[PDB]
């Protein structure tokens, strides 16, 4: 089965299912569909479940000749997210692909920091993380429209601010557990007040129980 | 709260343009970030950039908790002081006072309310907020047994990161909102 | 203690009214004195006082661009006002309102000579044009229209300013209010401006020419009816809770006490604050507070409707420059095409103080981006031109980038004023008048032998003309499948447009069976009646149908069993099959079971016959055939709104969305009778009933209001129940399917359920099983559901289906029935 | 939940059944003991009402109490026992075999003594799972006691609300058709706890404090009319401690979701994180109330109690954690904090104010 | 109802009762009926009808009868007519209402009972009144072009004071299921007592009238 | 309970009132019902009934 739109027409296919049969075999016909998702085709055809999409099928036997002709097919059916706590679901914590754990700085143990403090040495002594600062810094590296002027690449006037940052944590984080890291990035929530700076980035130097 | 949260309905001609450091094929080589520029493309974090925080509740709360507090703040009568912000070459503190006119003859000015930061540097792209930023003078207000229907004005005194060259009126001066209690 | 002004519309002003406003207006115009015309104009912008008078560098004095602009402008009026009331005007100001439509520019102001009726004189008109003293006495303001002013509705579109009105008069916030408000009356500045140097379009000498009083007598009239608005919300409409600290700030040049103000109530009421409460401090009414003839009820009506809908807007983000100017913004998408987007204007001069909004100006481009085929977040930009009254186009570094904005429907019920020939109502409600109204139509609709007629309608259901005529082969009806709802709810709408052709003003009644009937209702069971106005005897139109190329009428053939279903009088088999179909969450799942009950009725009333509303191809020749849709189509509706109430889909359902999105076909095609029914021939348009333009008086089911129904619903939820599961088909012929449980060799008759379908049909499959409860039935027998697992007892279901005509009876080429246990949550 | 039909098909007619013996009691002697119409004497022969709640043995009483109850359904197609409700269990609404309207025998009962059939009037993560979990932590008997009975009374009180006839008051609570299924319940919990000590080798069939009061017998059970001779037997203490001999089963002794082993990995689990608790002593009052806490809301608890029941002090605190309620103002046990409660009558009225003294609040690491 | 239902499912045919089409001058003749037809209500309006015939019934000479029956028989062709011009409301056109056959079934199954109730005791079931009347053959039924001879031969009034040699017969004949002899004791006892009537001078006024 | 009728001035009229004003009044002129135009206009005087 294939999913053809109106408009080019272009279509791809779904995918395949086979039925078995044979001649004498017992009377039988579902009281349900058989659901195939098809839901990455739609995307990839840039097709929105609502513009006009028929859907198109061709059916072979055993032999290489075509049979002719069904099904009915009518029915293609939305399956909203589990997630998005909407008309039909109860709140509930959606379960994603997500594989590292950001945890508060507070609740990180002796080990975890040095395991973070080394991985980032390692990113430090080469020359790596000065080349991520610099997508922030100041060596402009933004020069648009024609252009006049270079500007800073980072993004703090717009409502796109968070996204900006959003991928520079994660950039460093990316490149930090490759270093051997412990742990993912860890938050360190300033809303909760202190007499002094954290552990981590307070002190000068620390004792490295390794070397 | 059955809103957006993926998803922006606010400003959208801004959410299809790829991160200008990140989208160029120099410097940014990793193939992770320069696929997923674009604003649209990071909004799940967690699906996209495979991260997780080991809580989402705030100060201990969990979210129906969190949404239950914030309602509460909505039940009272409020007061804010709204700051239309904008980029200056240089990062900046301002500090918010409240001006209290004296009977005899007409006087100020300054009470303590609240201070806030604008970030900047001197070759920043050039921006402006279309939406003003609110501040809570509701307490400060509560201290002076001051009112909404009361008189008083708002000053901002802009101390710039120098310490020094204590800036000068550069935003429109606060405006001063008031919520009624639902 | 004098009594009001009243601020009268132009076009209303009397013979008298406009005399004695002339005569003043030629006086203070000659008046030298600080109540003088010249004077007044002095006070907005160009000889500047503002600041204060004795300064060195002075600014415009006028307000623009900030929150108290209405303030300022308000007090404006009244000062001009005061002037011509002692200057011998029985009236206040006049205003000439936008609101309505503009086909021309009134009189009193283009007309450069006025002739008194009264004293026969010809003299130039005072109104025409206003003398600018400091120039020199040879220099007047003057004019310039634009063809954007006289703008008319077309089809779906609407003039500029009535969309932009409404626009600022939704607003819930008076800064965002305000924002809109300001720059919905800058257009006029342009428009009767121009390009025309004095003139008001530059703001130093707008207030020299005398229309800017008249004019802005409108911009108050327009806040009055915003003041209005928020009276009626429950909203603050005498104070500002936003921008506060503005409201203290008094108004200049108003504000000086000593010689330049002479008015004293101008300067008492020099606050911003106290400028709100008009009638009181200022003494001065309107005749109407009316947007383009519309009540504030109206208004705000209108308004939330516009609020239901997906709405997607261009944002403006306004900084102030000298001089005036009017910005061009297109819609462009990725594809080079560029259409046309909306328009605005700033008024400006060089004088003026310095200005920012700290909000966005909207514009509204949703109409614009569905005419563009493209949704909220697809890929498309906006370019913006904007050329000064110099007038050369302004860099687009001057004003930021547009920003776009979607907001999305706010889901919440509405009045809504319907036109009473439009609703629904229950068919034993109907008064005498409705019903001789009704039958007039009807007769009149089955005589007319035009496509607009009674067998041409009908011919659209049970032929024999799906597409493409003329190769069916095919039967062109929607049944069994989700779109059977929709396309008889277009096939309704058809019937009920053709009824008010023929002057019904009464939409299509609907018959309650669910309710114990003992007969027919009168409406249809009768088979004559006497005419009073003609000495005729002459049956009723809704007994029977002609069928034309068969050369019958119609037949009811009424089984016992039709009255016999619903006796309960709650424990009706009826209602307890209609509250299984409302408990369901999916729309599908809702379609099986309507459709099946749907089945039922056509076929108990006209049973065991051809030509009747039991067999498919015929029965929408039978008259109660859209009586009886009409229920159905009711009892949709109340499954919509107790979709709606549960958090539910309701305008819209994930199902067969292959279908929804193509539009049904015995109406898409060129031979259709009214467009109306064309334009809706998509299942995605027709879901929610309202926006076709009718409605159901009332919707209840029986005695219960829709949270009561979902209780009861719950109710049912809370216990035990089970079912037989029928897999339905397209048989080439109606049937009942008689349903007995047996405990052992002996059996009773456990439920019923009937089919529809003519030799001439459209093959269909259902998607899931029809449900059927016996658990009454079995709690009867004293087999509680525990046994259904037992190996002992042995009991099965027997299934005997008869054709429409009896018996005949057909070997069983229906799926048998599955046993279903639904255990309670 | 779970029945399955004719499951609950059975018991309405039991209960049916029951509804006039009417010698026995048939069920309104069997009524009385728990309701209004008076049980016993002080030696003066003053009225008593012989309720023993309030007391240790509290549970016993009911538990048997249920007993006389279940066992009157005898033979009437008692076929299985007496439900129980996990009210612990968070619940949009009421359960159905007393929500029915038509031709149910749980929607109500009658009083001759009043000439009425009962009326309810409900009022508005679950609250009382928290609040029972906190019993269970606990392995003292007596300390179990206290939390294990004002978790019960906390329905009492919400189940019935401003009716004199109804289940928020003693003198005719014991007549509404809910009550013993609350019971079942309540008495679930009971054992669930048992089963909990026997695990930790604690005394389960035993108790330690006090050794007072197990050994006063009980009555009615004691009286020489009652006229089931098993109650007597076990009139006392300190039998009725092993319900086995009763003899009944609960289908499962599992809190919801979880093996005892299983639950006590919970508590333990639970009890990592320092925890800080505000306990009140209770004594006896005439009316019975609810009592809404504060600092934000703390609240809430209730106490069951009626004109004319014999007076009762704990000898121990009931505690309520009100740790969330510190983070809510952000607290740390270090800050200090005023505790401000409230405590509603039944009736409409009143809040009177205490009546109970000043609340402690303690801390519990950790 | 105008359309008959065969139990074979076929086509409807126009149901030949409804409505008697009138083939001269053109159809049709419908039927306006009124109010007063329909007395099922709880106590009034009386039974009019009933007491219409049940006065006819009582008087025991022919000419006395006569009238009262004739009368009596007039409710129906008016209040089933109505105000519509073709129908049993007038004279002219009655007759091609089915149901105008139907009516005089019932009018001639009263005569019948009248006759029979003089012959219960002891009084004549001879018309004494037309003599003159009776000798000359009843248009056209004495017409030559009769089909049928029996009514030919019986076209004479004074052969038609019997039915019995007319070839039919009534099932009961019996009023609201009472026997002749119960009829006749409410009769008897109706005439019991003193009495009060409207006496009306009747004749052709060109119409039908209330 | 529904709101009085606004009996406006001619010239007053917006386009949506004088629209539905139209096609009102297109109907009763063509409704043959006692409710109709034809109907109405007796009551006054020619074809008589009073
Ligand atoms: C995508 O990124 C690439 C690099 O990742 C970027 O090209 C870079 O552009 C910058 C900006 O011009 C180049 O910057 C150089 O920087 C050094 C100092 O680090 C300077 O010596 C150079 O010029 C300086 O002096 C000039 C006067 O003599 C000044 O006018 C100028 O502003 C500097 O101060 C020089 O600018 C850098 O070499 C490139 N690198 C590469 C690899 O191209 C590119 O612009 C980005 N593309 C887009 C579309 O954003
Ligand atoms: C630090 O002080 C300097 C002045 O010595 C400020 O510099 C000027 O700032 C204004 C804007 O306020 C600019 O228009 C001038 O071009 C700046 N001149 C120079 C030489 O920098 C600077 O703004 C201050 N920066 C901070 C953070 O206060
Ligand atoms: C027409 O108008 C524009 C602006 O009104 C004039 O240019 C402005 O000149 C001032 C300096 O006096 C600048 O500050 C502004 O930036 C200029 N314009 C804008 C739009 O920013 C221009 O010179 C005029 N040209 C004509 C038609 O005479
Ligand atoms: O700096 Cu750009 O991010 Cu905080
Ligand atoms: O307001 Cu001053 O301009 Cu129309
Ligand atoms: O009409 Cu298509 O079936 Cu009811």
């Amino acid at each position: 089965y294939f999913i053809a739109a109106d408009g080019t027409d272009q279509k791809m296919k779904a995918g395949e299912f086979y039925v078995l049969g044979s001649e004498n075999e017992m009377p039988w016909k579902f009281d349900r569909p058989y659901k195939s998702d098809i839901t990455y085709v739609m995307d990839a055809m840039k097709l929105h479940y609502t513009d006009k999409y028929h859907v198109e099928l061709r059916i072979t036997d055993m032999t290489g000749a075509e049979v002719t002709d069904l099904k009915l097919v009518t029915s293609v059916i939305y399956e909203p997210g589990i997630g998005n706590f909407g008309e039909g679901r109860r709140w509930i914590s959606p379960i994603t692909s997500a594989s590292r754990i950001r945890k508060n700085l507070l609740d990180f143990e002796d080990g975890e920091m040095e395991s973070l403090r080394n991985a980032f040495k390692q990113m430090a002594d080469e020359g790596r993380y000065e080349e991520i600062a610099s997508f922030h810094g100041v060596p402009a590296q933004c020069p648009s429209e024609d252009g006049t002027m270079v500007h800073t690449c980072c993004l703090h006037g717009m409502p796109v601010f968070p996204h900006w940052h959003r991928l520079y944590v994660s950039l460093v984080e990316d490149e930090l557990l490759a270093r051997g890291s412990g742990v993912a990035v860890p938050y360190w929530d300033w809303v909760e007040p202190f007499d002094e700076l954290p552990r981590l980035i307070n002190e000068a130097t620390f004792y490295n129980s390794r070397t | 709260r059955k809103l957006s949260y993926n998803e922006a309905n606010c400003a959208l001609p801004l959410m299809n343009q790829p991160m200008r450091p990140f989208s160029n094929s120099t410097a940014n080589n990793d193939r992770l970030t320069f696929t997923n520029s674009r604003p649209n493309d990071v909004f799940d974090y967690q699906n996209v950039l495979h991260y997780k925080y080991d809580t989402l509740n705030f100060a201990g709360l969990s979210i129906p908790q969190l949404e239950r507090i914030l309602q509460k703040n909505q039940g009272r009568d409020r007061i804010f002081a709204g700051f239309l912000l904008h980029g200056i070459k240089a990062s900046a503190d301002v500090r918010i006072y409240i001006c209290v006119p004296t009977g005899i003859g007409e006087e100020n000015c300054g009470n303590y309310a609240g201070i806030f930061s604008v970030l900047g540097g001197e070759t920043e792209m050039p921006w402006q907020f279309d939406r003003l930023f609110r501040y809570e003078i509701t307490d400060e207000l509560k201290k002076l047994g001051l009112n909404q229907n009361s008189h008083f004005r708002v000053e901002m005194e802009l101390t710039a990161v120098n310490g020094s060259k204590i800036t000068q009126k550069i935003f429109p001066n606060p405006t001063i909102i008031f919520v009624p209690s639902d | 203690v004098r009594g009001n002004l009243v601020r009268k519309n132009v076009d209303r002003l009397s013979l008298q009214e406009i005399n004695s406003l002339i005569h003043a207006l030629k006086r203070m115009q000659k008046d030298r004195s600080s109540d003088g015309f010249e004077t007044i104009a002095s006070f907005h912008a160009l000889p500047p006082l503002c600041p204060n008078p004795t300064a060195k560098h002075r600014h415009a004095c006028c307000l623009h661009g900030m929150a108290t602009f209405p303030q300022w402008h308000r007090l404006y009026v009244v000062q001009f006002e005061h002037s011509l009331n002692r200057h011998g005007a029985i009236v206040g100001v006049p205003y000439w309102d936008w609101t309505y439509p503009m086909t021309e520019v009134p009189g009193l102001l283009t007309s450069e000579k006025y002739t008194d009726p009264f004293t026969g004189i010809e003299t130039f008109n005072p109104f025409n044009h206003g003398h600018i003293s400091f120039i020199s006495p040879e220099t007047m303001t003057t004019r310039e229209v634009s063809e954007h002013l006289f703008e008319q509705p077309a089809l779906g579109k609407q003039t500029w300013l009535f969309n932009n009105i409404i626009l600022a008069l939704e607003q819930t916030d008076y800064c965002d209010f305000e924002v809109q408000f300001e720059i919905v009356h800058n257009s006029i500045h342009s428009w009767l401006g121009g390009k025309e140097l004095y003139s008001l379009n530059h703001l130093h000498y707008a207030a020299y020419d005398p229309a800017f009083f008249l004019h802005h007598s409108n911009v108050d009239r327009l806040w009055v009816v915003w003041q209005e608005l928020q009276k009626f919300r429950g909203l603050p409409a005498y104070e500002s809770n936003c921008a506060i600290e503005l409201m203290s700030q008094p108004l200049k040049p108003f504000s000086f006490g000593a010689p330049y103000n002479l008015n004293p109530v101008t300067t008492k009421y020099s606050k911003p604050s106290d400028v709100f409460n008009y009638k009181q401090n200022f003494h001065y009414e309107y005749d109407m507070l009316e947007m383009n003839g519309m009540s504030i009820a109206q208004l705000e009506s209108y308004i939330r409707q516009e609020r239901q809908k997906d709405r997607v807007f261009a944002g403006f983000l306004l900084e102030g420059f000298g001089s005036s100017a009017y910005a061009t913004f297109q819609v462009c998408p990725d594809v080079g095409d560029c259409y046309e987007g909306s328009h605005f204007s700033v008024l400006g001069g060089s004088t003026e103080m310095p200005w920012a909004f700290d909000r966005l100006y909207k514009m509204e481009i949703t109409d614009i981006l569905q005419a563009m085929a493209l949704k909220f977040d697809s890929h498309f930009t906006i370019k913006t031109k904007i050329v000064a009254h110099n007038g050369t186009e302004l860099p687009e570094s001057l004003l930021p980038e547009a920003t776009i904005v979607r907001i999305p429907p706010s889901a919440q019920n509405l009045e809504v004023a319907i036109p009473l020939n439009r609703i629904r109502r229950n068919i034993n409600s109907l008064e005498s008048r409705d019903v001789q109204n009704l039958m007039s139509a009807l007769k009149r609709l089955k005589e007319d032998e035009s496509d607009f007629g009674f067998q041409t309608i009908a011919g659209y259901h049970g032929s024999l003309m799906c597409p493409t005529p003329e190769a069916p082969e095919y039967a062109c009806c929607l049944h069994g499948m989700p779109t059977f709802m929709h396309w008889h709810r277009v096939y309704l709408l058809h019937f009920e447009e053709s009824m008010r052709r023929h002057g019904a003003s009464v939409a299509v009644p609907y018959w309650d069976w669910t309710m114990p009937s003992d007969n027919l209702p009168s409406l249809l069971g009768d088979a004559d009646y006497y005419d009073a106005w003609t000495d005729s005897v002459i049956e009723n139109p809704f007994l029977r149908g002609h069928i034309k190329y068969e050369d019958t009428y119609t037949v009811r053939e009424i089984q016992p069993e039709l009255f016999a279903l619903a006796e309960g009088q709650k424990e009706s088999t009826l209602f307890k099959d209609v509250m299984l179909m409302f408990e369901q969450e999916d729309y599908c799942d809702f379609e099986v079971q309507a459709e099946v009950i749907h089945n039922s009725i056509h076929y108990l009333i006209g049973g065991h016959q051809k030509y009747a509303m039991s067999s498919l191809m015929f029965s929408s020749f039978d008259p109660i055939f859209y009586v009886h849709h009409s229920m159905v189509d009711r009892l949709w509706a109340i499954w919509q709104e107790l979709q709606k109430h549960r958090k539910l889909p309701h305008d819209k359902a994930y199902c067969a969305l292959d279908q929804m999105a193509f539009p049904m076909k015995p109406f898409i095609w060129e031979s259709n009778p009214n467009p109306t029914t064309r334009a809706v021939s998509t299942p995605s348009k027709l879901f929610d009933y309202k926006s076709l333009g009718y409605d159901y008086d009332h919707l209840n089911f029986h005695g219960m209001s829709i949270g009561q129904l979902e209780a009861l619903i719950q109710k049912q939820k809370k216990a035990d129940r089970v079912f037989a599961g029928f897999l339905l088909h397209g048989i080439k012929i109606s049937a009942d399917v008689h349903l007995k449980i047996c405990i052992e060799a002996d059996c009773q008759e456990a439920g019923v359920i009937f089919v529809l379908g003519g030799e001439t049909e459209m093959p269909w499959h259902f998607d899931r099983n029809y449900k059927m409860d016996i658990t009454d039935v079995l709690k009867k027998r004293n087999i509680p559901p525990e046994a259904l697992f037992e190996h002992d007892s042995k009991i099965r279901l027997e299934v005997e289906i008869k054709s429409v005509d009896g018996a005949v009876l057909d070997p069983n080429s229906l799926p048998k029935p599955s046993l279903i246990y639904a255990p309670a949550k | 939940n779970s029945l399955t039909p004719s499951e609950i098909e059975n018991l309405r007619n039991a209960l049916a059944a029951v509804q006039a013996d009417k010698t026995d009691a048939g069920y309104q002697k069997i009524a009385s003991f728990h309701g209004m119409p008076l049980s016993c004497q002080y030696p003066d022969g003053t009225a008593f009402a012989c309720c023993q709640h309030g007391m240790v043995t509290f549970p016993h009483w009911h538990r048997l109490y249920m007993k006389q109850m279940e066992d009157a359904l005898k033979a009437k197609g008692a076929k299985i026992g007496i439900p129980y409700w996990d009210w612990t269990t968070a619940f949009h609404s009421l359960p159905i075999l007393v929500t029915e309207p038509k031709n149910n025998p749980f929607h109500h009962g009658y009083i001759d003594v009043a000439d009425t059939k009962t009326t309810r009037d409900p009022r508005p993560q679950s609250f009382f799972y928290r609040q029972i979990a906190f019993a269970l932590e606990q392995r003292d008997f007596c300390d179990f006691e206290i939390q294990f009975e004002m978790g019960h009374n906390a329905i009492h009180s919400w189940v019935g609300g401003p009716s004199p006839y109804g289940m928020s008051t003693l003198h005719y609570t014991s007549y509404d058709p809910l009550f013993y299924v609350h019971h079942s319940n309540t008495d679930r919990i009971w054992a669930i706890w048992q089963a909990l000590q026997k695990y930790r080798g604690l005394p389960y069939n035993s108790a330690n404090c006090e050794i007072n009061k197990l050994k006063k017998p009980m009555m009615p059970f004691s009286s020489e009319d009652n006229p089931n001779e098993v109650t007597k037997a076990h009139s006392t203490g300190y039998k009725s401690f092993d319900y086995q001999q009763l003899n009944y089963e609960y289908d499962n002794l599992n809190f919801h979701g979880m093996t005892i082993p299983q639950l006590e990995v919970h508590l333990k689990k639970i009890q990592e994180k320092d925890r800080v608790f505000a306990g009140f002593l209770l004594r006896a009052i005439g009316q019975s109330a609810d009592v809404n806490f504060d600092v934000t809301f703390g609240g809430t608890f209730c106490v069951l109690g009626g004109d004319y029941e014999m007076p009762w002090a704990f000898d121990r605190l009931f505690l309520y954690d009100i740790s969330k309620s510190l983070v809510h103002l952000r607290l740390d046990a270090h800050d200090d904090f005023d505790i401000k409660v409230t405590i509603m009558g039944i009736d409409g009225k009143s809040l009177p104010p205490n009546l109970l003294p000043s609340p402690t609040i303690l801390f519990k690491p950790g | 109802h105008p359309l008959f239902i065969d139990p074979t499912g076929k086509k409807a045919k126009k149901n030949v009762f409804y409505s008697g089409e009138i083939k001269f001058e053109n159809k049709v003749t419908a039927r306006a009926v009124d109010a007063r037809l329909y007395q099922a209500s709880q106590e009034g309006q009386k039974n009019f009808l009933l007491e219409g015939v049940l006065n006819a019934l009582e008087q025991e000479d022919f000419c006395h009868f006569e009238v009262q029956l004739e009368v009596a028989h007039n409710p129906i062709h008016y209040l089933v007519g109505g105000r519509f011009t073709h129908s049993m409301s007038s004279l002219e056109y009655t007759s091609y209402d089915p149901l105008f056959f139907l009516h005089h079934s019932n009018v001639e199954r009263h005569f019948a009972l009248w006759q029979a109730l003089q012959k219960h005791r002891g009084l004549p079931t001879r018309p004494n009144c037309g003599l003159n009347l009776f000798h000359s053959p009843m248009e056209p039924f004495g017409r030559d072009t009769n089909p049928f001879a029996i009514t030919k031969d019986n076209s004479k009034a004074s052969s038609l004071f019997d039915y019995e040699h007319l070839g039919y017969a009534f099932d009961d004949l019996s009023l609201n299921g009472m026997t002749i002899e119960e009829l006749e004791a409410l009769l008897k006892q109706r005439r019991s007592g003193a009495r009060a009537f409207a006496n009306f001078r009747l004749g052709g006024i060109k119409t039908s009238a209330n």
